[PDB]
């Protein structure tokens, strides 16, 4: 097993409700969450996931906890509408996992934005040499519609790594129909 | 079939909620059950008239 | 099918740009884009032609999408209606989207202001009380959307043209002015209803203050675009009860709908006196002529005892009938708009209170000072 510390990042942003993405949007997503965390489940159940939003509020309802039936009681009613601010989620999930309880657990934390973010390159490279500072790999996988071929994101991909300490993979979206498990497929083949 | 299966996958969901019911049956009767441990033990009990 | 937009695929110049993009926006099968696009065809400007044609194809849209919030459908069947000209077949599918439609973003209230808007045609008697006062009824969790609010105010006024309760009208003003911040609909509509809202806030008498909140942007930018007399008579019913100028030149430019309302503009002149005569003259005069009242209030010498006993009714002043003179004692009263002037003379008075009070506190404490040990 390895110890780290994954923050889901949903969305619950109003693109997140039509059907391109299989047979329910928030179900694609729902099966993201439901994938994570029988994942940590197969993980090191020291470890701890919690959930939080970037849209419409930064929603903290569980506590980072190693418990996750109380997450998939969670999945219910998510009601995805809003408007998405992610750039603040990086951070507010940062400072979630320096509200942890222990410093031998990595942090390896995954997302998913599926809207168009206002998120300057400056503001994001901002996050990204401060992840250089903070010691954070963030694996991102783009869900929804902003770009077909998302570029902010990968400049954050770009701009977090050198080197050494490349864990940051990012999916981005096909935002055409693509399946439920093709997507998360690719992260549980290599995150 | 897809709204057999979704009703398939709603079966899940309502096991789910199957154990809710059982969390917050076994849960919260336990505890009732021993808070009526703390106070039905008490086996001197003085007996009276209404 | 594409086929129906194959052959309504001609709604405009340079049209099927968005045509052939459309039947990659839904047979993609994304939805939050044609949301965009319903938006856009509400925006689409013709003769609405094609969505008393699209309606099936929208109800198509309600049927496989099956998640999305029918406001949209409101605007789109107002246009739908707007084609047909005869809301009966629109009340028909008004009662089917409500009877299928339990939307999560405020269907019962968007159902009540379908009611509300096709209301215009069926009566505004028999229905106005029962579903528009369960509109806010039915407003209880959040009323916060500003669109019901004003669509409410829409209904409710529409109350107010079948008369009940003239006075109700500042209320729905305050419904109106308070429904709209920003002015998101031509000025050159908005002024006249400036107009006949001062209009119709004079012919309901129930607060006789009207003037109370005119430093109100989306009134105040009609008010100097309007005739600005109107203005200066409102002012004549809100600071001084003087200048028949004024109060006579509301019935120069105005001529109908002020002989009906002549004598309680009248009372609402002696109300104005009211609060003159403790507002801006020196601090109360403790005992106040016939004259002064009668005065301002243009009115014999013989009325302002039933004055000053019809303020008693109104409850603004709980005064003591000081006619042994025919100078009357003051009380109490309901205060009217501190000026940018009265709040200069305010910090004058207040702070010679303020400071001569704390002065000759100062002093008797420098009396007392001795005694501490």
């Amino acid at each position: 097993m390895v110890l780290e510390s994954t923050m889901v990042c949903v969305d619950n942003s109003e693109y997140m409700r039509n059907g391109d993405f299989l047979p329910t949007r928030l179900q694609a997503q729902q099966d993201a969450v439901n994938i994570v965390c029988h994942s940590k489940t197969r993980s090191n159940p020291e470890n701890n996931v919690g959930l939080i939003t970037l849209a419409n509020d930064c929603e903290v309802l569980t506590t980072l906890t190693p418990d996750t039936g109380r997450i998939l009681s969670k999945l219910h009613t998510v009601q995805p509408k809003g408007k998405i601010t992610f750039c603040t989620g990086i951070r507010v999930a940062h400072l979630a996992l320096k509200h942890r309880q222990g410093k031998n657990h990595k942090m390896r934390i995954i997302a998913f934005v599926g809207s168009p973010v206002e998120d300057n390159e400056k503001d994001l490279v901002k996050l990204a040499k401060r992840l250089k500072k903070e010691k954070v790999n963030v694996d991102i996988i783009n869900f929804g519609e902003e770009e077909v071929n998302t570029e902010k994101l990968t400049a954050f991909v770009n701009t977090l790594n050198g080197k050494d300490g490349t864990g940051s993979h990012l999916v981005t979206v096909p935002p055409g129909p693509s399946l439920a498990d093709a997507l998360i497929s690719s992260p549980i083949l290599a995150g | 079939r897809t709204r057999l299966l979704d009703s398939e996958i709603k079966i899940m969901k309502s096991e789910v909620l199957r154990v809710t019911h059982e969390l917050q049956a076994m849960k919260d009767k336990i505890k009732e059950n021993s808070e009526k441990i703390k106070v039905n033990k008490t086996l001197p009990y003085l007996v009276s008239n209404v | 099918v594409p086929g129906f937009l194959q052959q309504s695929q001609n709604s405009g110049p340079g049209q099927p740009a968005v045509w052939h993009r459309l039947e990659e926006l839904y047979t993609k099968k994304l939805w939050h884009q044609l949301t965009l696009q319903v938006l856009d065809f509400v925006q689409d400007p013709c003769f609405a032609q094609g969505d008393g044609l699209i309606k099936l194809y929208e109800n198509f849209i309600s049927e496989f999408e099956h998640r999305v919030n029918p406001l949209s459908l409101v605007e789109i069947i107002l246009h739908v209606v707007r084609q047909m000209t005869d809301p009966n077949v629109a009340l028909t599918f008004l009662e089917k989207t409500r009877e299928k439609v339990k939307s999560s973003d405020e269907a019962v209230i968007l159902c009540k202001t379908a009611i509300g808007a096709l209301k215009l045609n069926i009566g505004d008697l028999q229905v106005t009380k029962e579903t528009i006062e369960d509109v806010e009824e039915m407003l209880n969790n959040l009323p916060g959307v500003t669109s019901v609010h004003s669509r409410f105010y829409d209904l409710s006024s529409k109350y107010y043209q079948t008369i009940g309760n003239h006075a109700s009208y500042y209320k729905d003003a305050l419904r109106f002015l308070g429904c709209v911040d920003i002015k998101d609909l031509p000025v050159s509509e908005q002024q006249e209803r400036a107009f006949t809202l001062g209009l119709a806030g004079l012919l309901g008498e129930g607060v006789f203050n009207f003037g109370e909140l005119l430093m109100h942007p989306v009134l105040e930018s009609l008010r100097n675009t309007d005739r600005q007399w109107l203005i200066d008579t409102l002012y004549a019913f809100n600071s001084g009860n003087v200048e028949r100028f004024q109060t006579l030149k509301t019935a120069w430019g105005q001529q109908p709908d002020l002989a009906a309302n002549e004598a309680q503009l009248l009372r609402k002149i002696q109300l104005l006196c009211l609060m003159e005569m403790t507002f801006t003259r020196p601090a109360n005069h403790r005992q106040l002529t016939f004259e002064e009242i009668a005065k301002s209030a243009k009115i014999t010498v013989n009325e302002v005892e039933l004055l000053v006993m019809k303020a008693l009714s109104v409850g603004l002043v709980k005064g003591s009938i000081d006619e042994v003179d025919k100078r009357v004692h003051m009380t109490w009263v309901q205060p009217r708009v501190l000026d940018l002037q009265q709040i200069k003379g305010m910090k004058d008075r207040l702070e010679f209170w303020c400071t001569d009070v704390k002065s000759m506190e100062m002093l008797v404490e420098h009396q007392a000072h001795d005694i501490l040990t």
